[PDB]
């Protein structure tokens, strides 16, 4: 049979069957209970709106992501995103389909091992497996080699692989993402007069990141730009009317990404983290690396991240080496298509975890040979 | 156009429609027989020994069991199914029956004819 | 063609006292009982029956076709006993569904037309004007390809 | 994950709430009427299993319905 | 058995069985004592006229109405007024039947208790059940949203309602409506030389309001156009001849609806707070209130009403949100319709208060879940 290569993500779930292009089903992860007290009788009102549903009653909802920073917090809400997600964005029971999770680097182990322990238990599949969600990405650009900066809406993590070998020892995990951006816009935001507070309005705020906000190629001459002229200033019109204008809030906002003092962190930005994830290479693959950077994830689609990011590691590394940034259309699927891709093939047929297995070791088989 | 078979149309088509209803009722309870009898096989109780018996019935109760994991399995799914099932419904009625069934109405029925009595 | 006239020929007499009223109101005595059907039209609305025209002018387009204006009885009690709802309520919305998922055997989301043909080739009934593309016509609504269940109630609703 | 209570249910059905019951340790007659008992329970069960299973169908029938009506208002 | 749908109202009694389209008595709620000696002897003379018989012997009364705004502020009358109706106007024992009164919101809660009180001690009905005003006016427009604004006699209010889920912190309750209009109306007809005094007089004026009274699109040039020409003035017979003229006094009665600074009343008009009422909601519900605006109630039934407000509510929202108001022709019973058809419901059948539970816990159920 076919299996399904689910991924968790945070932010947006993407599923669909192994051997395709493209997920099935993409909608946002977040269940919300109602929280005003309803007087019409016999409407059919439910307790919970999962997925994208509500997305559209957002208005007398609390939405509330299950998954914070890759790990999850609240897995009563997310066995019910798993539940919603086979079977009516799917439609096939998981008795007869083989899943393919995916996990961030270095997550707490408790995690993986309930992930592992709902989908044998409840869901009561044949067999799963649990994988980086940096080597798909580096499996969908068709490479072998590269270091992959997987940017996605949770949580930052840097995988830099050689020749097949993973580097364990270089992996440098950073906890800034899509959400800290929302935040730190719609903390901005209020310099113009705009207030969102509401966890509704948090969407709203994200459609205007998404729509609007670029990565200037350079910060100072940018700001120097919006504080003189006024080409900059693009309009936006919120779910009700009464357009908004924003100025050089567009590109403070993902500017954050290269500097995350402005919310108060103290790591270096991604264009600093992937240099260093490098030099702690061995010396003779660092070439290799330097050519074959790869980007992926959602929160890597800025207009013109793969400029700034080329030049701010030309600008730290020796001037002799090669800077290239592969930076792929599809970039938001690509852990899904590398999921589609490795799932797909002959010789990964036998690293599932089948369910005798589980029955003989428990739930901390996937921490085994059977990774 | 007449008005004259629409009546005898659609008698004909309800007693098609219960024909078919009762034979498909007929023809799952013959295959839900047959698969019971593969499933769960025949009881046979001639000429056994009362170890026999013990043997027998202890692979029954492992057996039951089994079947008993089985069916509080596809219980839940069964109830879930027909909870979402429900829920569906309800919601396709909305988008379609929901500005309908306020136009359920027995009106204009007493006031018609009750205006002179006064 | 038989319910109203077998219900004619065993005539009620909760529907004889509207009849009989009409019928003083048409006929004074000793008459052959013509009630034109644009009068027998304006008489239905007129004694606070069912004030529904569709029916009228079906009749009117279908009666006094004859060149004499008279209406004979048998007919024009049919159109009176059918301008009322003579229905059992169409039976049930979801036993009908059932009872057409059984004739659907595609099961693509809707019912194509050969299963409806199917269907009521099965039935065994006669054929006349409304046949053929009457079908056709009524339920080719919105032109979709097929005739669902939806369709189908949309074209004959209230299957007794 | 905060479905303790439901997987604890299910493996509380699947071993503990079914009908665990001790059955080799009866007299003859009485055994045969225990293995009877066991024989019927499971006959009877596993018609109501295909009934669900045809319940499943109908569900899966209802479904396509229901999607087919919304794409084509929608 | 059939549940009887009765509704106090202030102004018109307006009851009858569950399940028609129009109540089956229509009556004004008064109670008249005699005022003068009386000489005739056996005549059979009462002593207190109610309802309908009231207002044809109104030359000798003094007609006082047992509700003021929403309120019931004379409970013995309000009483004889129950009697009445379910006596005489409809013939049917209180014995064999549920209710289903109706009650303004943000009342206060002693007059509700009272009523169940009342209606399980005095009549014994099986069991009683108190809904608000306007969610029954939504229900006879077949919608599940909108913003309902149900003017009624005694009081206007304004409940928001979305998906079901009734919007407590949103509801606009404003004691201005058809008793006050009926009030200036008569204080303004004072400028012509017409003077009405009396309390039975106050029910000519009523006549008079209904049958000449219109809303006016826009105020200034119809106080120009006015005292101008003389194509305004339409004329009214008294109930004992001597015609009057009513001049410019048509709409300006019915303007101290949108505003309210006429009759000395501070807060804004019924065009404003219906725009208050939506910018308190989410932002998000905002478009689906500005397009599905409901009227309800008598006092809107004003000849030209449902364009001003249009009006009014295009020139304060913003310019891109659709702006309709829903007027249906049966405007004046859509609380009835809606409350017949809320009794009518099956999965409303087990919210009743039954006399049981009320035996327990005494009139305080009525704020318990039994709402
Ligand atoms: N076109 C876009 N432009 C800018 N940001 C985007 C765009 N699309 C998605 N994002 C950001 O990326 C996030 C989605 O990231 P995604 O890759 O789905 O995370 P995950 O790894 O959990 O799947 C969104 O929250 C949004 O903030
Ligand atoms: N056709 C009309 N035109 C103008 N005003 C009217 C009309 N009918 C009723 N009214 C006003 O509405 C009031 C009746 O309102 P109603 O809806 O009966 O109040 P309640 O909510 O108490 O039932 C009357 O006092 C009258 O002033
Ligand atoms: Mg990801
Ligand atoms: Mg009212």
């Amino acid at each position: 049979t076919t299996a399904l290569v689910c991924d968790n993500g945070s932010g947006l779930v993407k599923a669909g069957f192994a051997g395709d292009d493209a997920p099935r089903a993409v909608f946002p992860s977040i269940v919300g209970r109602p929280r005003h007290q309803g007087v019409m009788v016999g409407m059919g009102q439910k307790d919970s709106y999962v997925g994208d549903e509500a997305q559209s009653k957002r208005g007398i909802l609390t939405l509330k992501y299950p998954i914070e920073h890759g790990i999850i917090t609240n897995w009563d809400d997310m066995e019910k995103i798993w539940h919603h997600t086979f079977y009516n964005e799917l439609r096939v029971a998981p008795e007869e389909h083989p899943t393919l999770l995916t996990e961030a680097p270095l997550n707490p182990k408790a995690n993986r091992e309930k992930m592992t322990q709902i989908m044998f238990e409840t869901f009561n599949v044949p067999a799963m497996y649990v994988a980086i969600q940096a080597v798909l990405s580096l499996y969908a650009s068709g490479r072998t080699t590269g270091i992959v900066l997987d940017s996605g809406d949770g949580v930052t993590h840097n995988v830099p692989i050689y020749e097949g070998y993973a580097l364990p020892h270089a992996i440098m995990r950073l906890d800034l993402a899509g959400r800290d951006l929302t935040d730190y816009l719609m903390k901005i935001l209020t310099e113009r007069g705009y207030s969102f507070v509401t966890t509704a309005e948090r969407e709203i705020v994200r459609d205007i990141k998404e729509k609007l906000c670029y990565v200037a190629l350079d910060f100072e001459n940018e700001m120097a730009t919006a504080a003189s002229s006024s080409s900059l200033e693009k309009s936006y019109e919120l779910p009700d009317g009464q357009v908004i204008t924003i100025g050089n809030e567009r590109f403070r906002c993902p500017e954050t990404l290269f500097q995350p003092s402005f919310i108060g962190m103290e790591s270096a930005g991604i264009h600093e983290t992937t240099y260093n994830s490098i030099m702690k290479c061995d010396i003779d693959i660092r070439k290799d690396l330097y050519a074959n950077n790869v980007l992926s994830g959602g929160t890597t689609m800025y207009p013109g991240i793969a400029d700034r990011m080329q030049k701010e590691i030309t600008a730290l590394a020796p001037s002799t080496m090669k800077i290239k940034i592969i930076a792929p259309p599809e970039r938001k699927y690509s852990v899904w298509i590398g999921g589609s891709i490795l799932a797909s093939l002959s010789t990964f047929q036998q690293m599932w975890i089948s369910k005798q297995e589980y029955d003989e070791a428990g739930p901390s088989i996937v921490h085994r040979k059977c990774f | 156009i007449s008005a004259s078979r629409k009546l005898q149309l659609k008698t004909l088509m309800l007693q098609i429609a219960k024909q078919e209803m009762e034979r498909e009722a007929e023809e799952r309870r013959g295959e839900k027989g047959r698969v019971l009898r593969t499933r769960c096989q025949p009881l046979e109780l001639d000429g056994l020994g009362f170890e026999e018996l013990q043997d027998l019935c202890r692979q029954l109760h492992a057996r039951v069991d089994k079947v008993d994991e089985e069916r509080y399995d596809v219980e839940a799914k069964v109830t879930k199914n027909i909870t979402e099932i429900a829920d569906l419904t309800q919601k396709i009625y909305d988008l379609r029956g929901k500005f309908k069934r306020p136009t359920l109405r027995r009106v204009r029925i007493s006031a018609d004819a009750m205006m002179q009595a006064l | 063609d038989d319910i109203y006239k077998a219900a004619v020929e065993q005539l009620t007499e909760e529907q004889k006292n509207e009849f009989k009223a009409a019928f003083d109101i048409f006929v004074l005595g000793a008459e052959d009982g013509c009630i034109s059907t644009k009068e027998l039209g304006k008489v239905m609305r007129m004694l606070g029956q069912n004030p529904t025209p569709e029916e009228l002018q079906e009749m009117i387009d279908e009666v006094d076709e004859d060149g004499s204006g008279t209406v004979d009885f048998d007919e024009f009690l049919v159109m009176m006993v059918r301008c009322m709802k003579d229905d059992s309520k169409g039976k049930s919305e979801e036993e009908l569904s059932d009872l057409f998922r059984m004739f659907d055997k595609n099961a693509d989301g809707y019912i194509d037309l050969d299963e409806l043909k199917m269907m009521l080739q099965a039935t065994g009934e006669t054929i006349t004007e409304d046949d053929i593309e009457e079908l056709m016509k009524d339920g080719d609504k919105n032109n979709d390809g097929r005739i669902d269940y939806d369709e189908f109630l949309e074209f004959m609703k209230g299957v007794e | 994950g905060k479905r303790q209570t439901e997987r604890e249910k299910k493996k509380k059905i699947l071993a503990e709430r079914r009908k665990a019951l001790a059955i080799d340790h009866l007299n003859e007659d009485q055994l045969r009427e225990k293995a009877k008992e066991l024989w019927q329970s499971i006959h009877n069960l596993e018609a109501e299993k295909f009934d669900l299973q045809e319940k499943f169908k109908q569900q899966k029938y209802e479904i396509n319905v229901l999607r087919n009506r919304i794409n084509d208002n929608q």
